[PDB]
């Protein structure tokens, strides 16, 4: 039990860091795509309509 | 080089962290590429000199 807890906690920390990294990248990328979508919407209004 | 510059033992411990170094390299490369792209978008708007 206590030997495993040390090893298990080490893996938990490493895996949590991986998820946080993933999410941060997705948030940044999402902001980028949103900017594109806003441009697309502007073009739709101004050039199509 | 930032973390384990010229240390075999340190490097072997970094390997236990998988792709973290690769991801960091990709992120910085992506920025570097973008910076040249930005310059071209602003100035190279004509193809005639």
């Amino acid at each position: 039990p206590p030997e495993a807890e040390v090893q298990i906690d080490r893996l938990i920390t490493g895996r949590l860091q991986s998820l946080q990294t993933y999410v941060t990248q997705q948030l940044i990328r999402a902001a980028e795509i949103r900017a594109s979508a806003n441009l697309a919407a502007t073009k739709m209004s101004e050039c199509v309509l | 080089m930032y973390i384990c510059g010229d240390s075999t033992e340190c490097s072997n411990l970094l390997l236990q962290y998988g792709s973290f170094c690769t991801q960091l390299n990709r992120a910085l490369t992506g920025i570097a590429v973008e910076q040249d792209k930005n310059t071209q978008e602003v100035f190279a708007q004509v193809k005639q000199i």
